[PDB]
C-alpha cells in the first residue's frame, strides 16, 4: 500500500497532454493519457516560480482535503507529478508539480448550456441523491466546497455523479469561528447570507447552491441570473420572500441588511412559480431555498425525504442522449 | 494508498546520518536541538501547538531519509515550520521566520542560511513536500489527550493535574523519536500512563469501568505495558540526562 | 476584437403560417403570409392575391391571428414572436402612405418555465375576450382583450396536465372554455376547462374526458352549428361534442401522417386536411336536423381531392381557391374543381410560388464562367426535393431541378462537367418482402444505373426483421450534367447506409479526379452508429467505378480535402488518410477529444471541427511529427450547425438557437493558455438556422478589385430558404456603421415597438447576451429607405473618428453613397 503513496517523485513525462478542457477554480484543468497504464487522466495544479510565499497555501488546502475524503461521488486524486528536475542541482529547480486526477466522460455544464440532454424525474433522482450523498460526507467532515457550479459537477455516461474542483474548499468549525470571504460562490448560485456580507457561514452555504440547480433541471434555465449582487437578491427575493427578520431573525445582524434592500417586501411565491414541479421536489426545493440558513435545510436531510430516501443507486439513471436528431431533429 | 510513517527503534541505527559516521548522541542531540529550534521559533511567532508539533514531525520524518550532514538543521526545522504554518492554516511570511531564527540564534548557527536565508529555505520546501510524499494531514497526542480526559470523571482537580503533566510529556516527547516510534495514540495513552504514576492515581477509578484495571485497553486497543514502559523510560531519560525533576 | 458584416442575400422563402380576414379594410378579404420574422399582405382577387403591404418584425412570427372586438371596424392583427414579444396591430391607410400602428406592446416571457414540447401555441376567444397563450408546462397565460390593456399584462392559471399535444377556444359554450388533448401515462385524452376572468382560474370543463388515441395531433374548433371539437391523429379522427361522440377512421389516411387543417365552409361542413405525402382532402360533415329545430351530426366522410406540395398551412380563399403554404417545398395556389379530370383528380396548380425551402447543402460555382458565379443548393425534401440555380441579374434568377427525392449533400467536379449529389428517397415494405417506392424520383430515372456490391458488412448472419409498410430510406450519389442537370447515373448504396460526407478531388500523385463518399450503417437499435464505409468512386465515360472502400468503425459526418490527403470525422475521431500508389486508404494520425465530430473545415495546415457540444476546435497536423495537436478551443458549450473560417485568426460558427458567433486567437502570447483560449469576440442573434456555410461570392466581377469596404464573402443557407453574407470590416468602417446603428434605431420605427437591440442579441435557453461585433447590414441598407427628415436626423453631429486623422463630421449625402456601394456586395 505504500507504491501507491510515493508522490512527487513521479514525472509528467509519463502523461502525454492532449489540451486544455476548461478553467477550474484557480488555473485551468488539461487532459492527459498516462504512457504506462493507457488511462485518461484530468491534470491541473499551480506554479512555484511565486517565491513569496513558495508552495501556494490555496494549493495546500486542496491536496491535504482531497487526500482525506474517499467516496464514490467525490472525485479522487490519484496522484501528484512533477516537472523533470535536476540531479545534485535542486537549488536550481524552477519546476512545477501537477495534480493528477480522475477523468469523467462528461460535465454538467456543457451538457445543460448546449440544451442536448434530457432530465426525466428518475434521472433527477439519480443526479440529486449521489450529489447529497458525496455532500452529506465532506460536511460530515467539516469541509465545505465555497464553489458548487455545474462546470465542477462531472458524470460519467453509466450515471455516476462526482464532484471535482476543492481548490476553494476550506474547513469548518461550529465552535471556532473564522471571517472567510464574503464573495465566494458564483452569483447565480451565491446563498443570500454572502450575498449581505456574512464573513462567518455555514455548510449551508452548499445547499443553496444545489437548490439552485434541482430548479435549473426542472426549468433547464438557471433560477436566478444576474449580473450585480443587488439584482441577484432581488430575483432572489420575488421568488424565496425578501429577507425579514420574521422568516430571518438573524438577518438584522447580517451587515448589508440595511444597505441592500429590494424595491418592496415581496411574498415567497416558490410554490406557486413552481407549479409544474412534482410535489416530492418542490417540498425538497422550497426547503433547500429557504433563507435563513439555520432553517435551510442540511444534507442529510435531502437524502431523508420523500424524493431521495427510496431512491436505490442501483438503478443509476444515465441521462438521454439524442441519437440521429444531432444530425436533423425528427 | 496511504505511506508508512513509523519505523522500530532497531531501524533509528542506520538513519542515512547514521551511516556518514554520525555517532548516535549526536543525532538526537541534533534532533532535541532542532525540535526546540522549531519549537521556540514558532512559540515567539505565537503559532498553535498542533502547527508546531506539525513542523517537527516533519523534521523528524525528514532525517529518516536524509543525512544531518549533508542537510542543515536549522534550515530544514525552518521550512518544517513554514510549511507546517500553511498546513495547519496558521500561516507565516517566509520572511517573519527568518527574523525571529536570527534573534534567537548566534551567528554561527544562522550562518547556515547562507548568504540568502529566505532563498536557502524556501528551496528545500521542494524536497520537503517530496521527502514527506505530500502527507501533510498529521494527528498529534495532544487531541487523544483531551478527548480521553473528557471521559474521566471524578476530582475535578486531580484530573487536571494529570492533563497538565501529560500535557508537559508531550511537549517532551517531541524532542525524542517517539514520534516515529508509536501512533499519537498510544503517546497520549503513554502520557497519562506516566503521569498517572508520578501522581499516584488510579486512572481506572475514573473510568466507565472502574475494575477494568487496564484503563487504556478502552481507549486505544491492543497495547501491552510493554510499550507504554518503553515510551515513559524514553521520556524519562530526557530529565534524568538534564538532571532536571519531574514537574509534579 | 473582431469585426465583421452580415447582409440578407435572399429573404426567408418557407411560409410558416397563413390567416384569412379582413385586417386592411373592412371589405377586402386578406390573405396574411407569415414567413421568418417576414409578414406579407395579400389581398384575394378573381385572379389570384395582390400584394399591398409587406412589414419585417424584430422577432421570429410564431403566433398570428385575426380578431374583430366589438367596437372595431376591420380585423385587429395578434403576433407573438420566439422572443416572447407580443403585440396587436392595425392597418391604417391615408391614400397611398401605408402604415402598420402598434395598438399593444409587452413581453410575456416568464422568470420560471420549463419550455413545453409541442411549441408556442397561440388561440383567441370566439368572443374576443381573451388571448390564450401556451408558453410553458403546466402553465396557461391569459391576455385579456381589454380596453385599457395596453400593456398586454397576463396572468398564469396552474394547469395539472402538463404534457398538452393542441388546444383550441371551443364553440358555443356560455363561458370562455378551451378544449385539448393532452398526454399521461395512461395514454392521451381530450379534457376541457372554463376559464374565468372574474376568478382568475379554471373550473369544471362543459363536456367530460375521454380516451383517444394515442398519436392524438389537432384540435379544431367546429364552429356554432354544430358546436364542440374535432380530433384529428394518425389514423382515426373523432368528434367530441357533450354526448354525442363520432368516430371515422379512413383507410386512405393511415398512409401518411395528417399536419394541417383549414375551415372552408364558415357553417363547419366542409374541412380541409393535408398529409405528409402532399394529398389534399376534404373532411365533410353531414347534417342531420331533428325534428326540434337542431342540427346534429349524421356521419363524418373523408375524400381525397388530389395531391399538392407538402403543406405546413392551408387556407381556403373563397370561390373554390386555396392557398398550399410549404415549408419543404414551393408554395401554391390551387383551384378546387367540382368535376374531375381525366386523372380523378379535383385539384389544378393556379400559380407556383418559388421556396429555396430548406437549404441542406450548397456550393458556388462558375458554371458559365461569367465571373459572377453561381449558387447550387440542395433544396425541399421528399416529393419536394430539388435543385435550385442562383444566379445575380434587379431580381435573383433561380432554375428550379426538380428530383422528387431529398438531397443531402452535393459537390461540383469540373474534370467531368458534372456534380455529385447525395439523395434518399422513402420506399415502403412491400408484399414481396422488398421495398416499393411511392413515386419516381431522380435516383429510379437515372440514365445508367449501379449498385453498391460491398461484402464488408455481410457478417450478420441474421437479418434485422422488417414488417409490411415500414419506412425505409434508400441513399443514392446522383451523378448530374452541368449543363442539362440531366441524372446522367446514379449509384445506390448498401441497404441501411445512409450517405453523409461528398468530396470529389485528386489525392496523393493519383491524377484521377475521384468522388468519394462517406457513409455510415445506420441500424434502429444503434447507439450510435458502429460501422461505416470511405468509398472512392471514379465518373468516366458515363460509368462510376467503384475504385476503392475502406471500413471505418462508425459514422463519417464530414470529408475535406487536405493537402492532397483525405481529412474524414467517424464519429468523435477525425483522421488523416493517404492515399498510397496502390489506391488505397491509409491512415496517418487521429484525434479523438471530441464527442460527434460534425463539421470540418480547413485552410492550410490548420483544421477546424465542429462538435455537437464542444463547439469549435483548431487542429493542427503539423507535418513534422506527422500527429495532430491541440491548438486552441472555444471553452463556451454550444451546439453548432456549421462552421466555417473567415481568415487566419478569425472563425465563423452558427448555434442550433439561430445565433452566429465569431471566435478568435486572444493575440497576446503571454501564458500558452491564453493562446489555447478562442475568445468569442463575435455574438450575433440571425433568426435563422444555418446549414452550409460556402466562401464565394454571386455578384459580377468585371475586373473590379478592392473597390469594396468590405473584405471577404461568405454564404450560408438556412432551413427557411434565407441565404445570407458574412463579411469582415476595419475597425474605422465597424465604428461607423455602429455609430449610425444606434442613430437608425432611435430614428426607424418597429412593428410591434420591438427593440433592434434585443432582438439581436445573443438568445439560448439559458443565456441572454447582447450582440456583438457584428453589423445589421439589414439596419444599415435601410438607411437609403427612410424620409429625408430622418436621414438628416441620422447624421446629425455624426463625427467618424476612423484615425490617421481628426473626428471629421457625416454629411447626409456621404451615408447615402456609402450604403449604395454597401448594396453591391449582393
Ligand atoms: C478540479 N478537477 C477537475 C476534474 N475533472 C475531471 N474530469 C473532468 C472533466 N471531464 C468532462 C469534460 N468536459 C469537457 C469539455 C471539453 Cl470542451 C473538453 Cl475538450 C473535454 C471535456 N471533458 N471536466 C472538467 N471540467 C473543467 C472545467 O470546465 C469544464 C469541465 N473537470 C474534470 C478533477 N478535478
Amino acid at each position: 500500500g505504500q507504491t501507491e503513496s510515493d508522490w512527487g517523485k513521479r514525472c509528467v513525462d509519463k502523461f502525454d497532454i492532449i489540451g486544455i478542457i476548461g478553467e477550474g477554480t484557480y488555473g485551468q484543468v488539461y487532459k492527459a493519457k498516462d504512457k504506462d497504464t493507457g488511462e485518461l487522466v484530468a491534470l491541473k495544479k499551480v506554479r512555484l516560480d511565486n517565491e513569496k510565499e513558495g508552495f501556494p497555501i490555496t494549493a495546500i488546502r486542496e491536496i491535504k482535503i482531497l487526500r482525506q475524503l474517499i467516496h464514490r461521488s467525490v472525485v479522487n486524486m490519484k496522484e501528484i507529478v512533477t516537472d523533470k528536475q535536476d540531479a545534485l542541482d535542486f537549488k536550481k529547480d524552477k519546476g512545477a508539480f501537477y495534480l493528477v486526477f480522475e477523468y469523467m466522460d462528461h460535465d454538467l455544464m456543457g451538457l445543460l448550456e448546449s440544451g442536448l440532454v434530457h432530465f426525466s424525474e428518475d434521472h433527477i433522482k439519480s443526479f440529486m441523491k449521489q450529489l447529497m450523498e458525496g455532500l452529506e460526507y465532506c460536511h460530515k467532515k467539516n469541509f465545505l466546497h465555497r464553489d458548487i457550479k455545474c462546470s465542477n459537477i462531472l458524470l460519467n455516461n453509466s450515471g455516476q455523479i462526482k464532484l471535482a474542483d476543492f481548490g476553494l474548499a476550506r474547513l469548518y468549525n461550529s465552535e471556532e469561528s473564522r471571517p472567510y470571504t464574503n464573495k465566494v460562490i458564483t452569483l447565480w448560485y451565491r446563498p443570500p447570507e454572502l450575498l449581505l456580507g456574512e464573513e462567518r457561514y455555514t455548510p449551508a452555504i452548499d445547499v443553496w447552491s444545489c437548490g439552485c440547480i434541482l430548479g435549473e433541471l426542472f426549468t433547464k434555465k438557471p433560477i436566478f441570473q444576474a449580473n450585480l449582487e443587488l439584482a441577484q437578491l432581488e430575483l432572489i427575493s420575488r421568488l424565496c420572500g425578501s429577507p425579514c427578520p420574521a422568516v430571518w431573525p438573524d438577518v438584522i445582524k447580517l451587515p448589508y441588511f440595511n444597505t441592500m434592500k429590494p424595491k418592496k417586501q415581496y411574498r415567497r411565491r416558490l410554490r406557486e412559480e413552481f407549479s409544474f414541479i412534482p410535489s416530492a421536489a418542490l417540498d425538497l426545493l422550497d426547503h433547500m431555498l429557504t433563507l435563513d440558513p439555520s432553517k435551510r435545510c442540511t444534507a442529510e436531510q435531502t437524502l431523508q425525504s420523500d424524493f431521495l430516501k427510496d431512491v436505490e443507486l442501483s438503478k443509476m439513471a444515465p441521462p438521454d442522449l439524442p441519437h440521429w436528431q444531432d444530425c436533423h431533429e425528427l | 494508498t496511504k505511506p508508512c510513517w513509523y519505523w522500530d527503534k532497531k531501524d533509528l541505527a542506520h538513519t542515512p546520518s547514521q551511516l556518514e559516521g554520525l555517532d548516535p548522541a549526536t543525532e538526537a542531540r541534533y534532533r532535541r536541538e532542532g525540535a526546540r529550534f522549531i519549537f521556540d521559533v514558532g512559540t515567539r511567532l505565537g503559532l498553535h501547538y498542533d502547527t508546531l508539533a506539525t513542523g517537527i514531525i516533519y523534521f523528524h520524518r525528514f532525517y529518516m531519509f536524509h543525512s544531518f550532514k549533508q542537510f542543515p538543521r536549522y534550515v530544514t526545522g525552518a521550512c518544517c515550520l513554514f510549511l507546517a504554518g500553511k498546513v495547519e492554516e496558521t500561516p507565516k511570511k517566509c520572511k517573519d521566520i527568518i527574523k525571529t531564527a536570527r534573534s534567537l540564534l548566534n551567528d554561527v548557527q544562522f550562518g547556515q542560511f547562507g548568504d540568502d536565508p529566505k532563498e536557502e529555505v524556501m528551496v528545500l520546501e521542494r524536497i520537503l513536500l517530496q521527502t514527506i510524499k505530500f502527507d501533510l494531514q498529521v494527528e498529534h497526542p495532544y487531541q487523544f489527550l483531551l478527548k480521553y480526559a473528557k471521559q474521566l470523571k471524578g476530582d475535578k482537580n486531580k484530573i487536571q493535574k494529570l492533563v497538565q503533566m501529560a500535557w508537559t510529556f508531550v511537549n517532551d516527547s517531541l524532542c525524542t523519536t517517539l514520534s516515529l516510534q508509536w501512533e499519537p495514540e498510544i503517546i497520549a495513552v503513554a502520557v497519562m500512563y506516566l503521569a498517572g504514576r508520578l501522581c499516584k492515581f488510579e486512572i481506572q477509578e475514573w473510568t466507565s469501568k472502574p475494575m477494568y484495571r487496564r484503563w487504556w485497553e478502552q481507549f486505544v486497543q491492543d497495547v501491552p505495558v510493554d510499550v507504554l514502559e518503553d515510551i515513559c523510560h524514553q521520556i524519562l531519560d530526557l530529565y534524568s540526562q538534564g538532571k532536571q525533576q519531574m514537574p509534579h | 476584437m473582431s469585426y465583421n458584416y452580415v447582409v440578407t442575400a435572399q429573404k426567408p422563402t418557407a411560409v410558416n403560417g397563413c390567416v384569412t380576414g379582413h385586417f386592411t379594410s373592412a371589405e377586402d378579404l386578406n390573405l396574411l403570409i407569415a414567413k421568418n420574422t417576414r409578414l406579407e399582405i395579400y389581398v384575394v382577387t378573381a385572379e389570384g392575391l395582390r400584394p399591398v403591404k409587406e412589414v419585417g418584425m424584430y422577432g421570429k412570427i410564431a403566433v398570428m391571428e385575426l380578431f374583430r372586438p366589438k367596437g372595431e371596424s376591420k380585423d385587429l392583427l395578434f403576433i407573438l414572436t420566439a422572443k416572447y414579444n407580443a403585440c396587436i396591430l392595425e392597418y391604417k391607410q391615408s391614400g397611398e402612405s401605408i402604415d402598420i400602428i402598434t395598438r399593444a406592446h409587452g413581453n410575456v416571457q416568464d422568470r420560471i418555465g420549463r419550455p413545453s414540447e409541442t411549441g408556442i401555441i397561440g388561440i383567441i376567444d370566439p368572443e374576443c375576450r381573451m388571448i390564450g397563450l401556451r408558453l410553458y408546462d403546466g402553465l396557461f397565460k391569459v391576455i385579456p382583450l381589454d380596453r385599457d390593456n395596453k400593456e398586454l399584462k397576463a396572468f398564469n392559471i396552474r394547469l395539472e396536465e402538463l404534457h398538452v399535444i393542441d388546444v383550441k377556444f371551443l364553440y358555443g359554450c356560455q363561458a370562455p372554455t378551451i378544449c385539448f388533448v393532452y398526454q399521461d401515462p395512461q395514454g392521451r385524452h381530450v379534457k376541457t376547462y372554463e376559464v374565468s376572468l372574474r376568478e382568475k382560474e379554471f373550473n369544471k370543463g362543459p363536456w367530460k374526458q375521454e380516451n383517444v388515441e394515442a398519436e392524438a395531433s389537432m384540435v379544431i374548433a367546429v364552429p356554432e352549428p354544430f358546436g364542440g371539437a374535432i380530433i384529428i391523429g394518425q389514423e382515426s379522427i373523432t368528434y367530441h361534442n357533450g354526448d354525442k361522440y363520432l368516430a371515422i377512421a379512413p383507410p386512405i389516411i393511415k398512409q401518411s401522417t395528417i399536419v394541417c387543417h383549414n375551415r372552408v365552409d364558415p357553417n363547419g361542413s366542409r374541412y380541409l386536411l393535408g398529409d405528409m405525402e402532399g394529398r389534399l382532402f376534404m373532411l365533410l360533415l353531414e347534417k342531420e336536423e331533428q325534428m326540434d329545430g337542431t342540427v346534429t351530426l349524421k356521419d363524418l366522410r373523408v375524400e381525397l381531392l388530389g395531391e399538392t406540395s407538402i403543406a405546413e398551412c392551408l387556407t381556403y380563399l373563397d370561390n373554390g381557391v386555396v392557398f398550399v403554404g410549404s415549408r419543404l417545398g414551393d408554395s401554391q395556389l390551387v383551384k378546387l374543381n367540382v368535376d374531375s379530370n381525366e386523372q380523378g383528380s379535383y385539384v389544378v396548380a393556379m400559380e407556383t410560388f418559388t421556396n429555396l425551402g430548406p437549404i441542406v447543402d450548397m456550393c458556388v460555382v462558375d458554371l458559365e464562367r461569367q465571373g459572377q458565379g453561381q449558387l447550387v443548393t440542395c433544396s425541399g425534401a421528399f416529393k419536394e426535393g430539388s435543385l435550385r440555380i442562383i444566379r445575380n441579374g434587379q431580381k435573383l434568377h433561380i432554375r428550379t431541378v426538380p428530383l422528387y427525392e431529398s438531397p443531402r449533400k452535393i459537390c461540383y467536379q469540373e474534370v467531368s462537367q458534372c456534380f455529385g449529389v447525395l439523395s434518399s428517397r422513402i420506399e415502403v415494405q412491400d408484399t414481396s418482402g422488398g421495398t416499393t417506392a411511392l413515386r419516381p424520383s431522380a435516383s429510379t430515372q437515372a440514365l445508367s444505373s449501379s449498385v453498391s456490391s460491398s461484402k464488408l458488412f455481410s457478417s450478420s448472419t441474421a437479418p434485422h426483421e422488417t414488417s409490411f409498410g415500414e419506412e425505409v430510406e434508400v441513399h443514392n450519389l446522383l451523378i448530374i450534367d452541368q449543363h442539362t442537370f440531366e441524372v446522367l447515373h446514379a449509384h445506390q448504396f448498401l441497404q441501411n447506409e445512409y450517405a453523409l460526407s461528398l468530396v470529389s478531388c485528386k489525392l496523393g500523385k493519383d491524377p484521377n479526379t475521384y468522388f468519394i463518399v462517406g457513409t455510415a450503417m445506420v441500424y434502429p437499435e444503434e447507439a450510435e452508429p458502429k460501422q461505416g464505409r470511405i468509398v472512392v468512386f471514379q465518373y468516366s465515360d458515363g460509368k462510376l467505378q467503384t475504385v476503392a472502400e475502406k471500413e471505418v468503425k462508425g459514422a463519417v459526418y464530414s470529408m475535406v480535402e487536405f493537402n492532397g490527403k483525405l481529412l474524414a470525422s467517424i464519429n468523435s475521431t477525425v483522421r488523416l488518410y493517404e492515399w498510397t500508389t496502390e489506391k488505397e486508404l491509409r491512415t496517418e494520425c487521429n484525434h479523438y477529444n471530441n464527442i460527434m465530430a460534425l463539421y470540418l473545415k480547413t485552410k492550410g495546415d490548420f483544421i477546424l471541427v465542429g462538435d455537437l457540444m464542444r463547439s469549435v476546435l483548431l487542429l493542427a497536423y503539423k507535418p513534422m511529427e506527422g500527429n495532430f495537436e491541440e491548438i486552441a478551443r472555444d471553452f463556451n458549450p454550444n451546439w453548432m450547425s456549421a462552421v466555417e473560417i473567415l481568415d487566419d485568426d478569425n472563425f465563423l460558427g452558427a448555434e442550433n438557437a439561430f445565433n452566429l458567433f465569431v471566435c478568435q486567437k486572444d493575440s497576446a502570447a503571454t501564458t500558452d493558455e491564453e493562446r489555447q483560449h478562442l475568445q468569442e469576440v463575435g455574438l450575433f442573434h440571425l433568426g435563422e438556422f444555418v446549414n452550409v456555410f460556402c466562401h464565394g461570392s454571386l455578384v459580377m466581377q468585371n475586373l473590379g478589385e478592392t473597390s469594396t469596404p468590405t473584405q471577404g464573402s461568405v454564404l450560408f443557407g438556412t432551413v427557411n430558404g434565407m441565404i445570407g453574407l458574412v463579411t469582415s470590416l476595419s475597425e474605422s468602417w465597424y465604428n461607423l456603421l455602429l455609430d449610425m446603428q444606434n442613430r437608425l434605431n432611435k430614428v426607424i420605427k418597429s412593428v410591434g415597438k420591438i427593440e433592434h437591440s434585443f432582438w439581436r442579441s445573443f438568445h439560448t435557453e439559458r443565456k441572454t447576451e447582447p450582440a456583438t461585433g457584428f453589423i445589421d447590414g439589414d439596419l444599415i441598407e435601410s438607411f437609403l429607405d427612410i424620409s429625408r427628415p430622418k436621414m438628416q436626423e441620422v447624421v446629425a453631429n455624426l463625427q467618424y473618428d476612423d484615425g490617421s486623422g481628426m473626428k471629421r463630421e457625416a454629411t447626409a449625402d456621404d451615408l447615402i453613397k456609402v450604403v449604395e456601394e454597401l448594396t453591391r456586395i449582393h
